[PDB]
């Protein structure tokens, strides 16, 4: 179960026989899905898994940030500049500006250049510290992928027997978040509407209103 | 008269194909002598 | 490769069935580049006179190549649309007689108005050409900085071979191998003979037709029967034979 | 013509040079064409080889399925308005007539895209799971990439030399078909017509009906 | 010095925050700033072939980056020298104009009209050049595939070893800068529809709003 | 018109075909004979 | 040509391979026979393109179909349609079509 040769795999019984020999299952989130063979060398497998984990956490942030303003605008009644996620960047160009809760007393930003500059400098320092794994005494230790100290204030990083279990949970729902955010990206281009907006239009009539109705919009002319 | 033309065209094409591929099929080698 | 142009079994100016192998003069034994055994008149005399005339032939060959390029290219540019002002070769000197000056077209960023007058051009040409022709006989050159060798001194032309000085005159190398060097020597002398024939043709065609060789070739390709030696020698036309 | 061994034909001819060391010509279609270098590891090479062969076979099927119906419509088969051209064939199901096979109303006549997609998902998922596992009910253990058996009923692959030559034929036909399939994909979005229609338009006057007629189509506009 | 960009304590892609350099990325090759986050150059043969095609891309990008802006830099006040084809992404249509593709606007230079013939000449010449590059030809057969330097470098320079290495990293850094510039040229052409030099002039006219954020809403799926 | 004719004579029809079925049966017959000859060449 | 033919018939080389391998040939050398065939095919192609050049640029060829009773007509835009040319080569040889 999720570890060892009797672990869960990406094709069930169909993945029983043909499994790559370097997919041992020691590493979390192992379902044996390397049918394209990009990770034969375990150093590039380590690299690919750290990019995979960083993308999983980033898409967890993304998927929680796509749904929250639009769900608050429709199912909670609060007003925003735009609850549409792919139109939420241009609201800083409006006369009112960008408000955190629709109120001009919160954030109220009007300088896209200044907010880009502060975002670049803060995240450059943060990502350079993450890639370096700390230096000069402070945080000059750990495994630079699952740090723990100064990043786990709730104390859940201990008890390794269940720590690996919710690590597998983290990778699984991070993969779900990456899939959901890819769905958000594709739905933005095709439908041109917000995700839970398309969900609400789907609940009105699932027979007609689906992805196949808009499948004819990209035909060449 | 169209199906008559189809039948005749098929017959002529068949016999011409037999001619061409039979002469392609190692025709100089069918000799009693050497070579 | 090399046997086709050197040795007893080489390409002669007449084939084997039209010229016997012992009919070649004894001083042409396939040791020089471009040896075709072509000497019907008693001008070669002996091997040392042949070697002495080889210098004249090679200098005239290189000058004829530079010539043929200098006649064909600017006239073609002038006829095709470049602002040359004197691209035709037998009249390019008349554009500087009183106060005019030739525009230089250095492709592709061409069209530049040169400000040197005829007197200054002639003086600098005589000075530079006398200097280089005196350096050629003496084999001495003061300065350096050629791409063949970085900043060569003056004591490098001494000990070299005249009429074929390697080193500073060979920036691209590709001549240290003796076999390809000999093959390229044959290529050079054949191209030079072709250029000599071409420039004599340019002069004779200019005297006959009154126009440049580029105009000659363009009008001939436009109408070969309507423009050739037969047409230009005839005049205007003839009464039709009915 | 000696497609194997060290003296096999290469991807560039006499100007190719020395092929990579791991490309020994053992496998079919080995011309040494690995100028990126995504087959240094033998395991990655095997995975990319089976990926390439699966792509090849799917592309043979796809290329034939693109070419056939437009020729049939041009040859009298009543494909109504847009079922002739492949990138509108999927649009046939949202009408009232549905997918009428060969223009016959009582042939197929399908309108539930959800149900046909569903049955395709279960059927093809079972097929790919059996293929990936290498074991199926009634099928013993054998070569996953080149099974034969029930997949080669004629059994004309028994001879080893003929099998190797036919393997080279299969991979070269596959590469040609998948080159043609990417040609169809690019040609559809650029021109907007079928491949046979593009061939017919090109054969009318190849001087102007070429790929350079649509070179100015996708130019950006301020 | 050389130890600043070849030793173990060389400058990297993160400055003082780059202690996690991969172990196979030591400092033997030009450039080599430790930027291998993806880890896909782990195989030494793959890394070598990547570096070869990277330097090929670098030289091509240097030529392209210097060549896209040269006609726009030489463009006059109104455009007798170059018509609509002064811009790089619409320069190809210069072959289709009535006069023809002149080099600097005059009929005496180039003046080509057959795009098919010039593409055939390009294909033949470039195929011969690439075959000679990967195999060897009139220039040299057993030379270094990345740094031949006997016929393409006749001006000395690459004779002193430390100087050759220093100009090598100069070459790879200028090539990477030109690649970044060429990618910027492509993306600017996609979103603005104007030349890079005129984009620079509009940005210098008023940098408060003439930025990429002026075109951030262009690709909004309405 | 009192009678029906194909009227395919003249007009420079390629190989004399006036319908696509004639070209198709010609190509099919040639392909069948070629396939038999190819798979049965060299006396097997 | 008569001088050349008489020369090779009388005092020319008897056989060509021992002295001129480019012109020497045996009847069983299929590569050499195809080389000679290719040389002659290139020559014939140049000969046909000579008439093409005359009709297109040298202001020749007499069109009997020109209005007024024919005239020497320089030909502009010849019909190079492959379907048209192959249609002439595959049409019937009888009265309605006339083949070629
Ligand atoms: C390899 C499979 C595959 C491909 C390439 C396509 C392609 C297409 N389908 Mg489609 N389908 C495919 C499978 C299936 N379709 C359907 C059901 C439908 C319907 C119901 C409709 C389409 C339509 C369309 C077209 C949309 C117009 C467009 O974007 O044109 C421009 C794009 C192209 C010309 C080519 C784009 C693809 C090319 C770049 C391939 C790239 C690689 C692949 C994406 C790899 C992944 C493939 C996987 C997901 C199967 C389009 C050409 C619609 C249509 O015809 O509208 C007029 C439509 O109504 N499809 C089913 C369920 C039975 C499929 C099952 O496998
Ligand atoms: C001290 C801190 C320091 C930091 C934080 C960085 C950071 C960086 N260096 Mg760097 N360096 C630093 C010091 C130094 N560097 C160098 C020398 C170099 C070189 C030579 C190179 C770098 C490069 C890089 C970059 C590599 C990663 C990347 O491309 O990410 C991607 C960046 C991001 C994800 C940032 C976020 C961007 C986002 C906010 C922009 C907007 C996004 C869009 C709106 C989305 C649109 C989506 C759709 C709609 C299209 C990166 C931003 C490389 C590079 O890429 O150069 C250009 C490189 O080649 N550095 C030296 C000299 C020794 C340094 C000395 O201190
Ligand atoms: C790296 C080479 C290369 C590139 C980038 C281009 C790009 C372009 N050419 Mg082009 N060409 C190139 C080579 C050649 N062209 C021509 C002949 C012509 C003609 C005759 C015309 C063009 C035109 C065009 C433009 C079409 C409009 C457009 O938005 O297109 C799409 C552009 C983009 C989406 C921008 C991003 C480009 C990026 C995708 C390309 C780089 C990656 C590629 C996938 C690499 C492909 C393989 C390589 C080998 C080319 C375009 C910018 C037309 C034009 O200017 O119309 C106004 C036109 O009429 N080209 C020849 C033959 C001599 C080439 C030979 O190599
Ligand atoms: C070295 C060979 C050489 C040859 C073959 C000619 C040939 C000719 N030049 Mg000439 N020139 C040559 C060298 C030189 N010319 C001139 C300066 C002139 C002038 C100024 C003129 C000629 C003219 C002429 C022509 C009539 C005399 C023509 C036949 C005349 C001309 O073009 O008449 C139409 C004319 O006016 N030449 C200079 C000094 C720069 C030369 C220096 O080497
Ligand atoms: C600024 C970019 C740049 C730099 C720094 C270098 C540097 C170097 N190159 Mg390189 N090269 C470049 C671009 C560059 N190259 C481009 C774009 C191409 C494709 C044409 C090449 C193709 C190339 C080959 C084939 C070879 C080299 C070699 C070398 C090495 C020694 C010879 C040399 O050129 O010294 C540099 C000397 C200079 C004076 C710098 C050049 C400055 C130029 C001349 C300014 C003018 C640019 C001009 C307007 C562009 C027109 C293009 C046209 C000339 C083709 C050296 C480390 C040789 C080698 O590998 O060594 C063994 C070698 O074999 N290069
Ligand atoms: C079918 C034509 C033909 C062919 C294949 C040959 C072949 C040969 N001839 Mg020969 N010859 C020919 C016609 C031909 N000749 C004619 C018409 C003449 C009369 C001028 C001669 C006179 C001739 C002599 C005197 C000798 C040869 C010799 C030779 C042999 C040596 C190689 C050589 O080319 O010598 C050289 C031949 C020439 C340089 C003739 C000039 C050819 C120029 C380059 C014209 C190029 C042709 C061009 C496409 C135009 C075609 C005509 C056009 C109007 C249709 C060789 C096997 C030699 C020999 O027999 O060895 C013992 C030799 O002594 N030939
Ligand atoms: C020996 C000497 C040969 C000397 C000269 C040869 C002359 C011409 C050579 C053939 C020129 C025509 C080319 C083919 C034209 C054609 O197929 O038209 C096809 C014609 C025309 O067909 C008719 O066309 C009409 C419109 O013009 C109408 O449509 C008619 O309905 C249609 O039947 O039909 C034929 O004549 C086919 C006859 C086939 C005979 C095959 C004999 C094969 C013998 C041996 C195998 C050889 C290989
Ligand atoms: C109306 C249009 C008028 C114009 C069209 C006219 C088309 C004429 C094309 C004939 C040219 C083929 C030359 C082969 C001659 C014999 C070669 C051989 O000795 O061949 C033998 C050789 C032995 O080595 O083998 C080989 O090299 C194989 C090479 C032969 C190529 C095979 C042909 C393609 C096969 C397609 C089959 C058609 C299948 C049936 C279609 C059914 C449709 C309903
Ligand atoms: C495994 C395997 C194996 C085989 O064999 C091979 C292969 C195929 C390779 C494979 C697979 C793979 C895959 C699946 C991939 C995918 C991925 C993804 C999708 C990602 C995403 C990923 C994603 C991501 C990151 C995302 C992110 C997001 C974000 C940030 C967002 C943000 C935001 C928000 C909040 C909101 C607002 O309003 C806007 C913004 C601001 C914008
Ligand atoms: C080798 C190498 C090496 C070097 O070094 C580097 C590199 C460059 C990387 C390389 C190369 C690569 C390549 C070339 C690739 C390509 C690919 C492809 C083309 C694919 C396609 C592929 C393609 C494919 C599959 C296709 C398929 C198709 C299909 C299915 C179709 C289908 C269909 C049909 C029937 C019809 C209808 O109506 C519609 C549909 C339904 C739609
Ligand atoms: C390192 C690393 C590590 C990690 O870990 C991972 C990863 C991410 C993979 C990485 C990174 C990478 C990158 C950054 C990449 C990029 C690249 C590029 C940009 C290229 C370009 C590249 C670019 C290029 C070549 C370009 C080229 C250009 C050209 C030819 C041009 C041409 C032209 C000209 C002159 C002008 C005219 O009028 C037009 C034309 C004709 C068009």
């Amino acid at each position: 179960e999720f570890y060892g040769p009797d672990r869960a795999k990406f094709l069930g019984p169909f993945s029983e026989n043909d499994t790559p020999e370097y997919l041992t299952g020691e590493f979390p989130g192992d379902y044996g899905w390397d049918t394209a063979g990009l990770s034969a060398d375990p150093q590039t497998f380590a690299r690919y898994r750290e990019i995979e984990l960083i993308h999983a956490r980033w898409a967890l942030l993304g998927a929680l940030g796509i749904l929250t303003p639009e769900l608050l605008s429709q199912y909670a009644g609060v007003q925003f500049g735009e609850p549409v996620w792919f139109k939420a960047g241009a609201q800083i160009f409006a006369a009112g500006g960008l408000n955190y809760l629709g109120n001009e007393s919160l954030i109220h930003a009007q300088s896209i250049i200044a907010t880009l500059a502060v975002q670049v400098v803060l995240m450059g320092l943060a990502e350079a510290y993450r890639a370096n794994g700390g230096s000069e005494g402070f945080l000059d230790d750990l495994d630079t992928l699952y740090p723990g100290g100064a990043f786990d204030p709730l104390g859940l990083a201990d008890d390794p027997d269940t720590f690996a279990e919710l690590k597998v949970k983290e990778i699984k729902n991070g993969r779900l978040a990456m899939f959901s955010c890819l769905g958000f990206f594709v739905q933005a281009i095709v439908t041109g509407k917000g995700p839970v907006q398309n969900l609400t239009d789907h609940l009105a009539d699932p027979t007609v209103n689906n992805a196949f109705a808009s499948a004819t919009k990209f035909t060449p002319g | 008269m169209l199906t008559l033309k189809i039948f005749v065209y098929t017959v002529v094409t068949f016999f011409v194909g037999l001619f061409i591929f039979g002469f392609l099929s190692n025709d100089p080698s069918r000799n009693p002598g050497k070579g | 490769d090399l046997e086709k142009w050197y040795g007893p079994d080489r390409k002669l100016f007449l084939p084997g069935g039209l010229l016997d192998r012992d009919d070649v003069p004894e001083y042409l034994n396939g040791e020089l580049a471009g040896d075709y055994g072509y000497d019907p008149l008693g001008l070669g005399k002996d091997e040392e006179q042949v070697e002495k005339y080889r210098a004249n032939e090679l200098l005239h060959a290189r000058w004829a190549m530079l010539a043929a390029a200098g006649i064909i290219i600017p006239e073609g540019l002038q006829a095709n649309g470049a602002d040359i002002k004197g691209g035709t070769w037998f009249e390019t000197g008349a554009e500087m007689l009183n106060g005019g000056t030739l525009n230089y077209f250095a492709v592709p960023f061409g069209v530049v108005q040169n400000p040197l007058p005829l007197a200054a051009v002639t003086l600098i040409e005589i000075v530079l050409l006398g200097a280089v022709e005196k350096f050629r006989v003496d084999g001495t050159g003061p300065a350096g900085f050629s791409p063949g060798v970085g900043k060569f001194d003056s004591d490098i032309f001494d000990g070299l071979d005249k009429l074929y000085p390697g080193g500073p005159f060979d920036p691209l190398n590709l001549a240290d191998d003796p076999e390809v060097f000999a093959e390229l020597q044959v290529k050079e002398i054949k191209n030079g003979r072709l250029a000599m024939i071409a420039v004599l043709a340019f002069a004779i065609q200019s005297y006959v037709t009154g126009e440049g060789p580029y105009a000659n070739i363009t009008k001939h390709l436009s109408d070969p029967f309507g423009y050739n030696l037969l047409t230009v020698l005839q005049g205007d036309d003839r009464v039709p034979t009915l | 013509s000696a497609w194997y061994g060290p003296d096999r034909p290469l991807f560039l001819g006499s100007l190719s040079g020395e092929p990579p060391s791991y490309l020994t010509g053992e496998f079919p279609g080995d011309y040494g064409w690995d100028t990126a270098g995504l087959s240094a590891d033998p395991t990655t090479f095997a995975r990319y080889r089976t990926i390439e062969l699966i792509h090849a076979r799917w592309a043979l099927l796809g290329a034939l399925g693109i070419i056939t119906p437009e020729l049939l419509a041009k040859n009298g088969v009543p494909f109504s308005e847009d079922g002739a051209i492949w990138f509108k064939a999927g649009a046939e199901i949202f009408k009232e007539g549905g997918l009428n096979y060969l223009g016959n109303e009582n042939l197929i006549h399908a309108q539930s895209i959800l149900a046909t997609l569903a049955v395709q998902v279960i059927v093809m998922g079972a097929a790919e799971g059996f293929r990936a596992n290498g074991e199926a009910p009634g099928v013993e253990g054998l070569d996953p990439l080149y099974p034969g058996g029930p997949f080669d009923p004629l059994g004309l692959a028994d001879d080893p030399e003929a099998f190797a030559e036919l393997k080279v034929k299969e991979i070269k036909n596959g590469r040609l078909a998948m080159f043609s399939c990417l040609g169809f994909f690019v040609q559809a979005i650029v021109t907007g017509k079928g491949p046979i229609q593009n061939l017919q338009d090109h054969l009318a006057d190849p001087g102007v009906n070429n790929a350079f007629a649509s070179a100015t189509k996708f130019v950006p506009t301020p | 010095t050389i130890n600043q960009f070849y030793g173990p304590d060389r400058n990297k892609w993160l400055g003082p925050y780059s202690t996690n350099t991969p172990p196979y990325l030591t400092g033997e090759f030009p450039g080599d700033y430790g930027w291998d986050t993806a880890g896909l150059s782990a195989d030494p043969e793959t890394f070598k072939r990547y570096r070869e095609l990277e330097l090929i891309h670098a030289r091509w990008a240097l030529l392209g980056a210097l060549g896209m802006v040269t006609p726009e830099l030489l463009q006059d006040d109104d455009g007798i020298m170059f018509g609509e084809s002064a811009i790089w992404f619409k320069a190809g249509a210069a072959i289709f104009q009535e006069g023809g593709l002149n080099y600097l606007g005059n009929p005496s230079l180039i003046h080509a009209q057959n795009i098919v013939a010039t593409l055939a000449v390009q294909v033949v010449l470039m195929g011969l050049v690439e075959g000679y590059r990967v195999n060897g030809g009139p220039a040299g057969e057993g030379l270094d595939p990345l740094y031949p330097g006997e016929a393409f470098d006749p001006l000395g320079l690459a004779d002193d070893p430390e100087a050759f290495a220093e100009l090598k990293v100069k070459e790879i850094k200028n090539g990477r800068l030109a690649m970044f510039a060429c990618l910027g040229f492509f993306v600017q052409a996609i979103v603005t529809g104007k030349g890079p030099i005129e984009n620079l002039t509009d940005h210098l006219a008023n940098p408060a709003e003439n930025n990429a954020f002026a075109y951030a809403t262009k690709f909004t799926p309405q | 018109l009192v009678d029906d004719r194909m009227n395919g004579d003249g007009t420079g029809l390629p190989f004399g075909v006036n319908d696509g079925i004639l070209g198709w049966v010609i190509a099919g017959t040639l392909g069948t004979i070629w396939a038999i000859y190819f798979v049965s060449q060299k006396d097997l | 040509l008569g001088f050349g033919g008489v020369y090779h018939s009388l005092i020319g080389p008897e056989t060509l391979e021992e002295s001129y391998p480019f012109f020497g040939y045996v009847w069983k050398d299929k590569n050499k026979m195809t080389n000679i065939l290719g040389y002659h095919l290139i020559i014939l192609g140049c000969g046909a393109w000579l008439l093409v050049l005359k009709a297109l640029y040298f202001g020749g060829v007499y069109d009997t179909w020109a209005p007024g009773g024919g005239d020497v007509r320089i030909i502009s835009n010849p019909t190079t349609n492959a379907a048209i040319i192959f249609g002439y080569i595959v049409k019937s040889p009888f009265g309605g079509d006339g083949w070629i």
